[PDB]
């Protein structure tokens, strides 16, 4: 069992107030079920996007998670993985 | 590339306890139990893909299969029941697709085995008239009062078995057929040459095997038990 | 049932020939193959085809494969009296041990022997252990008769049967009648439609 | 040179429930998506279909469709075929096209990893397994290399259908590979190590390096190339500094789409 790393980042250089894209990019993981959720202030996102999964050429899965927001001094954006080879669900927070 | 199978013909009883053997000698990882029944293909029952493993096939129900080793594979019905009755065919094969099938084996399950019945069989002898008239002479086996159905009857002339001018009913009569379980009869040709029937050394035999109970099978009725046997007669050529 | 043989069952005279047919949906098909079957027998395998138009031949037997169609034929050339069998059709879905075989439930064949010189007779012939229980045999007649059952229950007669005397190249049909209950080999096969010509000795 | 990719993933959870999902890559652009829910392959291009025809492609779309249903019932029998030797659940992953060089010149592969590791090949005209593999996999090889049909079909996409297709596939497709797109590139730092973001550019060969002036900054510590839903990279390059030496130093980015004029960005 492969266990996850997760990457969250902008698509646009981040300015509070402003509309942007939000990523999530889980990888290096085995086996390939995992559950992703993208949180604002620890409440889960409805419409979140995922691309198809695949994997490099070590043969380690990746999933691209995405979804639109809109920065601001006071909120938390993170990201919760749940998977076989951790036993407490791993969330990691956007830092800017 | 050999598969034997043993018993080829097996009469048993409803509730009973059957056990159904393939043998193959070809060193064949996997081996494959089908039935036979008209208006059908074969159906798969149970295959194996080595020793100690056995896989459901299709129709698994009723059945359960053991592979004890490489060489043999076991069909065995627990509680057997009259919808079980079938010809049984047992198949090897290696990483190819050929499978080798066995030559089958018939089981008849019954409600109860009071009725099984030996044949008498009796032997009569060519006519004179036919020899002058034809040239020919026909000898007629004739094999009666048995139940079951399942017999094999072959002809003998002098220890070694005869198949040219042979020929057996396709199916047996019933003797009774106002009767439920009516009792079978069964008759047979063989035809040789006059000069072949006038030579007194030459021996003449019918032979019918009947098969019946097991020797481990139960008999409470009075009239002698009724085994797998063989029954024939015989007759000796004269000028 | 995704293999499915035509005819059911025919009926041919020795000499004649006679095709075969079969039709399946079995996905995928990687070969097919035809089985010969003896009454009471097992399986004999005649041919095998692999191609996606394919031909094969076997003797007097020859088969042709035509996968878009997912259609075979068997053909059969100078039937003899042997060739009385149920013929097999088997789809077999991959190249290796881990297909599975797909029955069809077969055609019934009888061929109908070629009766060169017929020469019809009723003859009587005598239990060997007990010389007093004897039965009647019609036999040498050609295959334009047929045999019916007993018109009494306590009478028995069995339908006709033919044998090749193999070494001689020679072909007889034959019945068997016999009583316990004023029974005599002239009065045996009143019940059937027998030739004019019939011999009946002593 | 380009590196074309199918990539197909079936899970057998136990011996009755099973899925295979796939997805195709031209070096690093999307071609194709084959869900197990869906009963076709999809296009993830305009240009996807390459140089074939719709009668071609839809003989070829078959083909699979029909490969996806035998293979899952294969592996299935294939464990039947190893019990209680193997056991679930299992993870098979394939990874199969062909790589392009000048000319007419290309090399293609299969290859097949088992429960996460690498096993299987195919190579010249049948299976073999690889290295490292467990031993029970002779069985299986020897199945697999019985079916003669198979092997037929499998040196003839590998050999001929892949390189046809990709030298038509690399035709229809020129405009979006060669597309230029300009790096965005953003400063901050953590609790000094200072953080020089770059997002949005492609193709993927870039030159990011810090500056003072002219000293090209030897502590630079370059990231991972992450990717972003709209096909573009981001990459970030990150300086372990003393506090105080903030201001002066600045990002240089060398990047195609910028054609001589570097992206310069001063603290
Ligand atoms: C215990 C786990 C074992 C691990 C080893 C696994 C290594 C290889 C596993 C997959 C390799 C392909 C298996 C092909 C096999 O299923 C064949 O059984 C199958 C069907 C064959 C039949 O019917 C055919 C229909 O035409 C034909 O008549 C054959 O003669 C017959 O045997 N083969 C196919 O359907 C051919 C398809 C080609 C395979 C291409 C797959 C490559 C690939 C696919 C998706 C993504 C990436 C690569
Ligand atoms: C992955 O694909 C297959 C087929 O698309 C699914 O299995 C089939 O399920 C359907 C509907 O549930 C049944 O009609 C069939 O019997 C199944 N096909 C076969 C060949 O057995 C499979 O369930 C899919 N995976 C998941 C997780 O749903
Ligand atoms: C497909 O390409 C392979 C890859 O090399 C060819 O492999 C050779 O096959 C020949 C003849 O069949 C053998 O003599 C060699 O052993 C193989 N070479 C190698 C390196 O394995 C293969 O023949 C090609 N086949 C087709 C049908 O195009
Ligand atoms: C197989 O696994 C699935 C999901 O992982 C589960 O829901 C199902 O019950 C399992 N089947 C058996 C027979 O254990």
């Amino acid at each position: 069992q492969k266990t996850p790393q997760i990457q969250v980042y902008s698509r646009h250089p981040p300015e509070n107030g402003k509309p942007n894209i939000l990523n999530c990019y889980v990888t290096q993981f085995h086996p390939p079920h995992i559950e992703i959720q993208m949180l604002k202030n620890g409440k889960k996102i409805p419409k979140v996007e995922m691309s198809d999964m695949s994997f490099s050429k070590d043969w380690s899965f990746y999933i691209l998670a995405h979804t639109e927001f809109t920065p601001t001094e006071t909120d938390t954006y993170a990201c919760r993985v749940k998977h076989a080879s951790m036993a407490e669900p791993k969330t990691v927070y956007w830092d800017r | 590339a050999a598969v034997t199978q043993s018993p080829r013909n097996k009469v048993a009883v409803t509730g009973g306890k059957v056990t159904l053997s393939c043998n193959q000698t070809n060193n064949h990882n996997n081996m494959y139990w089908y039935r036979q029944d008209t208006g059908h293909g074969l159906r798969l029952i149970h295959y194996s893909y080595g020793a100690g493993s056995t896989e459901k096939g299709d129709i698994p129900d009723g059945y359960k299969a053991s592979r004890p080793s490489q060489e043999n594979f076991s069909l065995i019905l627990e509680l057997a029941t009259p919808s079980q009755t079938s010809v049984y065919f047992c198949a090897s094969g290696d990483e190819g697709y050929t499978q080798y099938f066995g030559p089958g084996t018939r089981l008849l399950v019954l409600e109860d085995l009071r009725n099984v019945t030996p044949p008498k069989v009796s032997l009569f002898e060519p006519s004179k008239a036919e020899i002058s008239h034809t040239q020919k002479a026909t000898l007629v086996c004739l094999a009666t009062g048995f139940y079951p159905d399942h017999v094999e009857l072959s002809w003998w002339v002098n220890g070694k078995e005869v198949h040219s001018g042979v020929c057996t009913d396709p199916q047996p009569l019933k003797e009774q057929p106002a009767l439920n379980d009516s009792r079978y009869s069964l008759s047979s040709r063989l035809r040789v040459s006059a000069t072949f029937w006038q030579n007194p050394r030459n021996h003449f035999r019918c032979q019918v095997q009947f098969y019946g109970l097991s020797e481990n099978d139960e008999w409470t009725q009075d009239r002698a038990k009724p085994v797998t046997q063989i029954v024939s007669a015989e007759a000796w050529g004269r000028a | 049932t995704q293999v499915e043989q035509s005819p059911q069952s025919l009926v041919v005279r020795q000499g004649e020939n006679c095709v075969l047919q079969c039709n399946y949906s079995v996905t995928p098909d990687n070969h097919l193959r035809w089985f010969k079957q003896d009454t009471g027998k097992g399986l004999v395998s005649l041919t095998v085809l692999v191609d996606q138009k394919d031909k094969t031949s076997n003797g007097r037997y020859s088969a042709t494969l035509d996968k878009d169609a997912k259609h075979s034929t068997l053909h059969i050339t100078a039937t003899l009296l042997d060739d009385t069998a149920t013929y097999i059709c088997v789809v077999g879905d991959r190249g290796s041990a881990l297909g599975r075989l797909h029955f069809g439930a077969g055609t019934q064949l009888i061929v109908i022997p070629d009766i060169q010189n017929p020469d019809p007779a009723v003859y009587q012939l005598r239990d060997s252990k007990s010389s007093d229980k004897s039965v009647c045999l019609f036999t040498d007649f050609d295959s334009q008769t047929n045999v019916s059952q007993s018109k009494d229950s306590d009478v028995y007669i069995t339908d006709k049967c033919v044998l090749d005397m193999r070494s001689m190249d020679f072909k007889s049909n034959s019945a068997v009648a016999w009583s316990n209950k004023d029974f005599a080999c002239a009065n045996a096969f009143n019940n059937s439609i027998i030739p004019e010509d019939t011999f009946f000795p002593s | 040179n380009y590196t074309f990719r199918c990539l197909q993933m079936s899970s057998f959870a136990n011996r009755s429930w099973s899925r295979t999902d796939s997805v195709v890559w031209l070096g690093d652009l999307q071609t194709h998506r084959w869900s197990n829910d869906s009963a076709t392959i999809s296009f993830t291009k305009p240009w996807s279909q390459g140089k074939l025809s719709n009668q071609q492609w839809e003989k070829l779309q078959h083909m699979f469709q029909v490969y996806r249903v035998s293979f899952t019932r294969d592996i299935q029998e294939l464990v039947k075929m190893m019990s209680p030797k193997e056991d679930y659940p299992i993870e098979i992953q394939l990874s199969a096209g062909c790589e392009m060089y000048p000319g007419n010149a290309s090399e293609s592969f299969l290859h097949v990893a088992f429960q996460g590791k690498y096993v299987v090949r195919f190579w010249g005209t049948s299976w073999q397994t690889v290295p490292g593999a467990p031993s029970w996999l002779d069985l299986p090889i020897k199945v697999l290399n019985a079916d003669q049909g198979t092997s037929a079909t499998v040196q003839m996409l590998l050999n001929d259908t892949c390189p046809l297709f990709v030298r038509g596939l690399l035709e229809a497709g020129k405009s979006d590979l060669e597309k230029q797109e300009k790096p965005v590139a953003w400063l901050s730092s953590v609790p000094r190590q200072l953080v020089c973001h770059v997002s949005g550019f492609y193709p993927k060969p870039v030159w990011v390096m810090w500056m003072r002036g002219d000293q090209e900054q030897q502590g630079t510590h370059r990231g991972d190339f992450l990717p972003n839903a709209d096909e573009t990279w981001y990459l970030q390059a990150t300086l372990d500094v003393e506090a105080g030496e903030e201001a002066g130093l600045a990002c240089r980015v060398k990047h195609s789409s910028l054609g001589g004029q570097d992206i310069i960005l001063y603290w």
